[PDB]
């Protein structure tokens, strides 16, 4: 786990902050939810194969 | 010639282990949920080992078992806390059956 000492903003700390956080560095007690994965257009390479043949076919 | 309790403390065997980490222990079976085995080993909290493969059924309430701790209480500090998360329960890990 990355150190966080002297990394923010604070009184004490001399050196200029390493990490400005937008948010507390906090645990929440939640997880994110199970995000889903994009579909991406499926069987392209069959429907080619089929187009071509259907091209060589007529 | 009341004993102390600093004198207790010196010569508890708890005492006499130091560090718990790959100690030996002899710990009692007093709860079992399905294949979970609640063992108490003479510590503050007891240690939950899962029921083992081999000899499965030989593993009943008052079972005197050999385990290797490897830590008293399982406790860590996490990002933001301001005291450590306890799980109330030991780490050890359940080798086999006592005779």
């Amino acid at each position: 786990t990355p150190s966080l000492r002297g990394r923010l903003a604070r009184f004490g700390n001399p050196r200029k902050p390493v990490l400005k956080p937008n948010k507390p560095l906090i645990l929440a007690n939640r997880v994110g939810e199970r995000r889903r994965e994009k579909g991406e257009a499926t069987c392209i390479t069959e429907m080619s194969v089929m187009m071509a043949c259907w091209k060589q076919n007529e | 010639n009341v004993e102390s309790f600093a004198s207790m403390l010196r010569h508890s065997p708890l005492t006499q282990m130091g560090p718990a980490k790959d100690k030996l222990v002899i710990g009692r079976i007093f709860h079992i949920v399905e294949n979970d085995l609640y063992i108490d080993f003479g510590g503050k909290f007891h240690c939950v080992c899962r029921r083992p493969e081999v000899d499965g059924e030989k593993y009943q309430k008052g079972t005197r078992v050999r385990l290797r701790l490897l830590d008293l209480e399982l406790t860590s500090r996490f990002l933001g806390a301001t005291t450590d998360t306890t799980v109330l329960e030991a780490n050890a890990v359940l080798l086999g059956i006592q005779e």
